[PDB]
RNA sequence: AGGGUGAAAAGAACCCCCAUCGGGGAGUGAAAUAGAACAUGAAACCGUAAGCUCUCAAGCAGUGGGAGGGGGACCAGACC
RNA sequence: AACCCAGAGCUAGCUGGUUCUCCCCGAAAUGCGUUGAGGCGCAGCAGUUGACUGGACAUCUAGGGGUAAAGCACUGUUUCG
RNA sequence: GGCCAGUGAGACGAUGGGGGAUAAGCUUCAUCGUCGAGAGGGAAACAGCCCGGAUCACCAGCUAAGGCCCCUAAAUGACCGCUCAGUGAUAAAGGAGGUAGGGGUGCAGAGACAGCCAGGAGGUUUGCCUAGAAGCAGCCACCCUUGAAAGAGUGCGUAAUAGCUCACUGAUCGAGCGCUCUUGCGCCGAAGAUGAACGGGGCUAAGCGGUCUGCCGAAGCUGUGGGAUGUAAAAAAACAUCGGUAGGGGAGCGUUCCGUGUUAGGGAGAAACGCGUGCGUGAGCCGCGUUGGACGAAGCGGAAGCGAGAAUGUCGGCUUG
RNA sequence: UCGGAGAGAGGCUCGGUGAAAUAGACAUGUCUGUGAAGAUGCGGACUACCUGCACCUGGACAGAAAGACCCUAUGAAGCU
RNA sequence: UUCACAUCGACGGGAAGGUUUGGCACCUCGAUGUCGGCUCUUCGCCACCUGGGGCUGUAGUAUGUUCCAAGGGUUGGGCUGUUCGCCCAUUAAAGCGGUACGUGAGCUGGGUUCAGAACGUCGUGAGACAGUUCGGUCCAUAUCCGGUGUGGGCGUUAGAG
RNA sequence: CGCUGGGUAGCCAAGUGCGGAGCGGAUAACUGCUGAAAGCAUCUAAGUAGUAAGCCCACCCCAAGAUGAGUGCUCUCCUA
């Protein structure tokens, strides 16, 4: 709630290396399991919210999702 | 999610209704093997929707497996073959021990969706899959009635996907929609429907109220 | 048009990286006291 | 870097080279990131002794 | 294009499978894994058995680190 | 302008290829000439063996220039009174 | 000078130019740097751009270029300003009350700007034309007076008038308002054909400018140990050196045969074939083999049909499909 | 137009016999970018469990075959 | 009719694109098979139509120009090898291009105009023409990626329907 | 199929039925509503309304190899 996507997303990423451990080895799965609850209520800043787009697509041409 | 509860029958050839009006129409005769009963209903509470199950073709014992009839006698109902669900919006009042449902409710309903398994065709090609065109016959072709082209030159360096091959045609379900009901028989087990359903006489068939 | 697009080793002459602030070209690496030389690595004991 | 960065407040790996050159120590040549796992009181012992 | 079983054919009496070809015993021989495709028999190639390991995986197939496991071991920390 | 044999292992300024190891040194794609231009001869630049040598790199000073800048004193060219 | 080679197709980058269209990773020259013949690090990848010159080892340290949110090593470091376009990769002419400044010039406590309201009149329809031209189709100048100010009018409108309205002045509240240059970062201009395509995730800082301290960062340097080359002509020690294509020189290993040799050794197992917890800079040596069955080392020397991964090589064997 | 049905020989399956061109080894994705300027092999992202069978041929600058066209050779040959 | 900017816009200027003709000769000639047609895609918007809007010298119908928008469509024919183009009948409209002719390991004609012959012209001649005409073999069993279908194994932490 | 004349069941269309729905959501161009930075104004800087065959959802089918491998019901694990 009210935490802002890309920060929180790094400091998810640096516990779910295992890169806040003295046993850090980066070949193995030394991380820790994490839970965020409240994905509904992410704060971003800027315009964010209207202008950046999650787009995919399949294989084939014509199918890149808006 | 549809907007009520349908039943299945079975399709019993095709012949034409003489409205008194003077006109000729094509029907599709629809009878049913056995009731719809309403099996097993499952809600908002023990489940993530509400939908109404009923089965079709009560048979012999031996003809149906341990879990099904034990799943069919935790009901009470009569051991039965064919088995589909409806989803229903959560207003629903069915109960699980043998509501035998007549068929009543479509009459008055004069517009009927209907799903079935089409006629399998088996492996056919591009010329009648996807409606293409043949090369010509004479003035020396070679590519007659072949896939032709298939992909752009090297810049792609492969083939899209999804692209009209040749391949198994039919054995899948269709619905086709908005189909107006006509004379019902209260003693012959016999609904006329205009049109034409998916498939030949014999094969399940469901009768479910329109989505529009 | 008449914009000529930058090639292979004029687009290294442009788009490498150049630390062009010139702060961060002053520096010198950093200098601690010295320190008094350490002993022999080892020594003959009989 | 790790070893260093579980005590929570604001002391980075640099910091630790701050005052590890500071108060002078000739080269432990980052053996002390193996007794920083092998012994993790006697790197709490150093790091305890950079603060002072 | 195709040479070399043995020292000597001493080239397998007899029994079984069995239409043969072939194979196993037995017998000759120092050697039969020297059996007539017969002297040493390597690589590609085809196999079979034992140890470890692959079915969410992108890789000139290595190399550096090495989880887990297996084998003998004697400078048991080592080696594969 | 047949085929076989022989000259004939014709010739090819062309193509491909030329196989074990270690150490030291180390280019050139330039000029001239060529019935020559993808070849060659010489010079330039390598390797090794010498013989004469005392220089290289920094700083300063002296010489000729006519480039850059500049300018209209010559040669043109050009705006206005 | 003696003997003896290659090379004589260059490429890009900066400067000086010619050809071009001051277009090309274009062509030709002149000086230089790199590649060629140069590994490593930065450049996402990527010959020529920056740092940098690889003898070798170390599970050593300090740095250059460049970086310090995560992928990916090191600062979610500090303090000033800026950007709100995800600009942060991009291209211009030109436009712009964008925002942060800076320099000029003009009005105000005798009321400065913006809005409402009042006046905007007389000769006059200045003189020509037109039916009308009355400021409003136009031609020529383009007045003075009352005054607080009014322009032969700023625009609309009317057949023309009439009329709506403004430049200017009067009145109420009240304190900043204009109009020019200029940078910094921005906006639009700015649109391609398979699919984010701009390293990615993303970030209003993790972006852009100005300083301050540290760290990461190469095969650079340093340290500890070896090897070789040159001094050098024995050893030791010292100093310098030791990337390399075409190519040049020095030193060696191996193979089969021959002299020693009817050698030592060998049916108590030679050569072969296969094996190594061994030794060498390496070509290789030495040792071990429940396989094999008669030859044949080393040392000191010599001679070659002497060393294989390439020739759409070639001859046998055996695959793929 | 505008295809449609049917009969044979193939094709598909089973049993027998059984090749060939080709082939550096292949653990052989798509987009986009870079690169000798058209990449499964390099970079970033996304997508894909392994492995068959039947069809189709867009790519592997697919196979052939030391480009008949163009140019070079102080080449060859025919003809004028 | 007045009126630069409803609409064109002279004299000039600034860009984008890589679809024409060009310039360079950087990959490929121990082989990257050109032009047109058939079949079959997919993509761009610089929009012909369809949907929404602004302005109009838009009274209404029909427009002219322009903004957003590429989901979908973009005819049948006579000539020519034709691309292009002309014409007929229309249609809401009969768009322009990329994908190596997009596509000849899917298919066929004019051509890199191959070998025969003829006409014009050039040449003394052999022969030749970016002149014309007639005739003129075009291969192929998919290894891998890619695709469309369809399984089998294993996994989904007991095994199944 | 000797050549014809018709034809049931299949397959097919030229024949027969059906489909392309949404006062559902958010937007691009535009029209606005209050409305400030310059007591005037202005679609916007706060908030917000109509609205495109365009985007998404709804529509028909496949679909947990969605390795994130789902959820619900039911059957069976016995003898030494």
């Amino acid at each position: 709630t009210d935490l802002i996507l890309g920060r929180m997303a790094s400091t998810i990423a640096i516990h779910i290396r295992g890169k806040n451990l003295a046993s850090y080895t980066p070949s193995v799965d030394m991380g820790a399991f994490v839970i965020v609850v409240n994905a509904d209520k992410v704060a971003v800043s800027g315009k964010k919210r209207t202008q950046k787009l999650y787009r995919r697509h399949s294989g084939r041409p014509g199918g890149l999702k808006e | 999610v549809d907007a009520g509860i349908g039943v299945m029958g079975t399709k019993l050839g095709m012949m034409s209704f003489f409205e008194e009006d003077g006109t000729v129409v094509p029907v599709t005769v629809i009878g049913f093997k056995e009731g719809n009963i309403v099996t097993q209903v499952k809600t908002e509470s023990t489940d993530g929707y509400n939908a109404v199950q009923v089965g079709y073709e009560r048979l012999r014992d031996r003809k149906l497996t341990m879990p099904e009839r034990g799943h069919l006698n935790k009901a009470g109902v009569i051991p039965m073959r064919h088995l589909q669900e409806f989803r229903l919006v959560s207003v629903d009042d069915f109960t699980p021990s043998q509501k035998l449902l007549f068929e009543e409710l479509f009459k008055e309903g004069d517009m009927v969706d209907i799903s079935g398994t089409t006629i399998g065709k088996g492996f056919q090609g591009g010329i009648k899959r996807h409606n293409f065109k043949r090369g010509l016959m004479t003035h020396g072709s070679k590519s007659h009635r072949a896939l032709g082209s298939i992909g752009a030159g090297t810049t792609p360096g492969h083939v899209y996907k999804g692209k009209k091959m040749p391949g198994r045609m039919g054995g899948t379900k269709t619905k086709i929609r908005k189909l107006k009901i006509m004379k019902i028989d209260t003693d012959l087990r016999v609904v006329m429907i205009k049109g034409a359903v998916p498939g030949k006489p014999g094969n399940l068939l469901r009768l479910a109220p329109a989505k529009i | 048009s008449s914009r000529p697009q930058k090639k292979g080793t004029a687009h290294h002459m442009k788009t490498r990286p150049k630390k062009t602030a010139r702060w961060d070209i002053k520096r010198g690496p950093a200098v601690y006291p010295p320190l008094p030389p350490l002993p022999a690595e080892w020594t003959i004991v009989s | 870097n790790a070893a260093i960065r579980e005590r929570g407040v604001y002391y980075n790996y640099s910091k630790f080279i701050h005052d590890l050159y500071k108060r002078q120590l000739l080269l432990n040549r980052k053996i002390l990131a193996q007794i920083a796992i092998l012994n993790p009181n006697c790197i709490y012992m150093i790091y305890n002794e950079i603060i002072k």
